[PDB]
RNA sequence: GACAAUGGUAGGAGAGCGUUCUAAGGGCGUUGAAGCAUGAUCGUAAGGACAUGUGGAGCGCUUAGAAGUGAGAAUGCCGGUG
RNA sequence: UAACUUGGGAGUCAGAACAUGGGUGAUAAGGUCCGUGUUCGAAAGGGAAACAGCCCAGACCACCAGCUAAGGUCCCAAAAU
RNA sequence: ACCGAUAGUGAACCAGUACCGUGAGGGAAAGGUGAAAAGCACCCCGGAAGGGGAGUGAAAUAGAACCUGAAACCGUGUGCUUACAAGUAGUCAGAGCCCGUUAAUGGGUGAUGGCGUGCCUUUUGUAGAAUGAACCGGCGAGUUACGAUUUGAUGCAAGGUU
């Protein structure tokens, strides 16, 4: 079957938090795991507690084995843009942007 | 009564948008750009509706020349010994059947060759 | 000293080809089931 | 065996059942046309008629009588304030190669 | 004679004539006043005599 | 779009020919060669696809001018750096690699193309008169002048 | 039907397409209207239809009438994203 | 096959090469000022390697038909080694 | 035969209010869940936020809640194609692969060949190294009231009209 988890609203640059997408896309749930624990960025622990979640759904509300799971998707979108304003040489002020993220996950087995 | 101008322009703007598929970059996207694109199209498609007339007529004259070469002769001596016998054969039929039944070719070049 | 042209999806897709990280040790453990980093102290200790 | 017949205003090298397209004519879908126009006629006995083969026709059916593909003329000038927009349909006819007689 | 079928008189009425609207229409840009001078100026052009 | 053959792969048969460069003029043998190499004398010739054959120069060692054209027509070259002009007389590029001289003389009557540098690589030239193809069984090639 | 004729800027003149509202007549709509998306469809051009998906209450046709009636450029104004 | 009269709307008042007849300048200028023509302006198409004003010629639309003009026919590149 | 949230008052909502200036003064942005809160009991991952089920409902429409397009922009997956090549990126010709429509001398990609110096404004002349535009989504320029003159239409006519 398959089983996903969303996670709205992350206080993350999306560009930032692809970077550690790219290394858990068709691997395994354990690899995965094991890969999100080594890699020294800021996104794996919130990544990390998003593949925890799904692999969660999976085994109670389908009751599949999570001994023979593979990430299927990994994607981030954008969310909601929040305006901000810093001081410059002059009487100028330059404009700040801090953008979220909308992590999503799917786990499946690879069988219809 | 105020006349909003609403569901006129998208609808005009979507089709010219729709006409440049297949364009490289932001000239299948940004709207600006595409009509410039159509709009060169169209000029160069007239254009080459007339340069395909051309174009055509040179390849039967080499191919023609080629084959009329194989028996001693030339393009400028077979197509006056042609006009000559009183044949009317069009350049497009004279190298398609060159090109295929080459025997039929063979007897047309002796009739050109006895009217010198 | 400022762009002369904006840069298009194509050439600024091109520049971040080298841009990404690369997959970390993970040495295997004899005995703790989890993975650990070589060279490093824990149950495994590198291999 | 194949002939070369002189319709409309070009030349075409049909063969026996063979279908082709050539300019509107005057008839209708279901009707039989014959070309007396030959100028070559191929095959087993080669005929090259002088400017053209006396004794030679070729009959034909009327398949279809529809119209062509749409074409968009479009012209303007460089930065003269000046354009204009054309469309087109060049009709047609469809036959099919009967008989040679020779 | 009809409410939902009116005519009017053959040839007693046409439609007034719309300047900048396109460039197909034969007035664009320029809407028939040239190009510079003081003709072309928006309320322009010197007093009658 | 009536009707007109157009050639392809699967189509299209090149062979093997071998034209001997014994007292030749260079350009009146070049001429003849480029037109071979694209193949302008088959009746089945296509502008988008390559139907010419394969030639092999045997002598080209033994290749003669018109006039003082050994002493003159120098071939100047640039190496792309400030003063870095080379040249070299037709005459003293006979006697020592005297395949190159015939080479550029025949990739110069050939079209600046994609096409065009692939038609040239079917030009074998050599110094001697012992080529290395006797596999493709080429045959001899009388100059049409 | 002949017979000629048909390059175009400033500018003369003629014939039309579409947009919002009103009148009269005849119609459509929870068995799914307008809008939105997609399509290999029709007209000499501006344009017009059908079918399918989304949408959940209004909307077009015929002949007239009246205009805040058509956008690619003004270092145009405002928002949004590079 | 145009012309004239009367009336309704106009735009134009910075022109440019080329070939002739002249002034000015130095029988200098892609100079400048007149007169007689043609083309560009407002004219695409072929030739002059590329080249608004040179030469040939004015595009209602379609066709994988044919005859010519200037200029051309060894290869690039249509046609005489 | 007025406007329908960039319109109509500067103000449909927290308007002379946030804010700006020593002061006189200047002066915004912002409407919409459903017929009825019946506003997600309860279980699972998590510190929480957020999610996956399960439930109420005609439909999550779920409290950045009618519809939700783009010029946009940012991605994930796939059918064809690409690492010897000089490019206003298109147009005509055209193999090879892959599809199957408003069914018609179909559609998608495209190895190779020929031809080809964007648009507007201003100029005798602009590919111009002259001007303007980052991406146009919305708004944004011959109008009305009185007179005058000429043309078309209709009514009556030595009378015509208030």
């Amino acid at each position: 079957m398959e089983a996903k988890a969303v996670a709205r609203t992350i206080r993350i640059a999306p560009r930032k938090v692809r970077l550690v997408l790219d290394l858990i896309r068709g691997k395994n749930a354990a690899e995965a795991i094991a890969i999100l624990k080594l890699t020294n960025k800021a996104s794996s622990p919130v990544i990390e507690k998003v593949l925890m979640s799904a692999l969660a759904n999976a085994e109670h509300n389908y009751d599949m084995n999570t001994d023979e799971l593979v990430v299927k998707e990994a994607y981030a979108n954008e969310g909601p843009t929040l305006k901000r304003f810093r001081p410059r040489a002059q009487g100028r002020a330059s404009a700040i942007n801090k953008r979220t993220s909308h992590i999503t996950i799917v786990v499946s087995d690879g069988k219809e | 009564p105020r006349v909003k101008g609403g569901t006129v322009t998208r609808a005009r703007r979507k089709k010219t948008i729709k006409l440049a598929k297949g364009y490289f970059g932001s000239k299948h996207t940004l709207y600006k750009v595409a009509k410039q694109q159509v709009m060169k199209s169209g000029q160069y498609a007239f254009r080459d509706r007339r340069q395909r007339k051309r174009d055509f007529r040179k390849l039967w004259i080499t191919r023609i020349n080629a084959a009329a070469r194989q028996h001693e002769m030339s393009y400028s001596r077979l197509m006056n010994g042609l006009k000559k016998a009183g044949i009317d054969i069009n350049r497009k039929m004279l190298s398609e059947i060159a090109i295929s039944d080459e025997k039929a070719f063979a007897q047309l070049v002796t009739k050109a060759k006895d009217a010198l | 000293a400022v762009p002369k042209r904006r840069t298009s999806k194509t050439r600024k897709n091109k520049r971040r080809t080298h841009f990404k990280i690369s997959v970390p040790g993970m040495t295997e453990c004899p005995n703790c089931g989890e993975y650990k980093l070589s060279h490093r102290v824990c149950k495994n200790c590198g291999s | 065996m194949f002939a070369i017949i002189e319709t409309g205003g070009k030349q075409i090298k049909v063969e026996e059942g063979q279908e082709i397209f050539v300019e509107k004519l005057d008839v209708n879908e279901g009707d039989t046309f014959t070309f007396d126009k030959v100028l070559f006629v191929g095959g087993d006995s080669v005929k090259v008629g002088a400017p053209t083969v006396e004794g030679a026709t070729v009959t034909a059916t009327v398949n279809k009588q529809g119209r062509g593909k749409k074409i968009t003329v479009f012209t303007y000038k460089r930065r003269k304030n000046s354009k204009r927009k054309k469309g087109h349909r060049q009709p047609y006819t469809k036959l099919t190669i009967d008989k040679i007689n020779a | 004679m009809k409410l939902h079928e009116l005519k009017p008189a053959e040839g007693s009425r046409k439609e007034r004539n719309r300047v900048g609207r396109g460039v197909a229409t034969g007035n664009g840009k320029t809407s028939g006043r040239g190009h510079k001078g003081q003709k072309a100026r928006s309320g322009g052009g010197v007093r009658p005599g | 779009m009536r009707q007109t053959f157009m050639a392809n792969e699967s189509n299209i048969e090149r062979k093997w020919y071998v034209i001997d460069a014994e007292g030749q003029t260079l350009g009146r043998l070049s001429s003849e060669v480029a037109s071979i190499l694209r193949g302008k004398n088959k009746v089945t010739y296509t502008p988008h696809v390559d139907t010419g054959d394969y030639v092999i120069v045997i002598n080209a060692s033994k290749i003669e001018f018109t006039g003082n054209k050994e002493t003159d027509k120098v071939y100047y070259r640039h190496s792309n750096h400030p003063g870095g002009i080379k040249s070299i007389t037709a005459g003293e590029l006979r006697r020592t690699n005297p395949e190159r001289l015939i080479e550029n003389s025949i990739k110069g009557m050939l079209p600046s193309t994609r096409l065009g540098e692939k038609q040239g690589k079917k030009l074998f030239v050599y110094g001697g008169a012992e080529h290395p193809h006797a596999a493709q069984q080429p045959e001899n090639y009388e100059l049409r002048g």
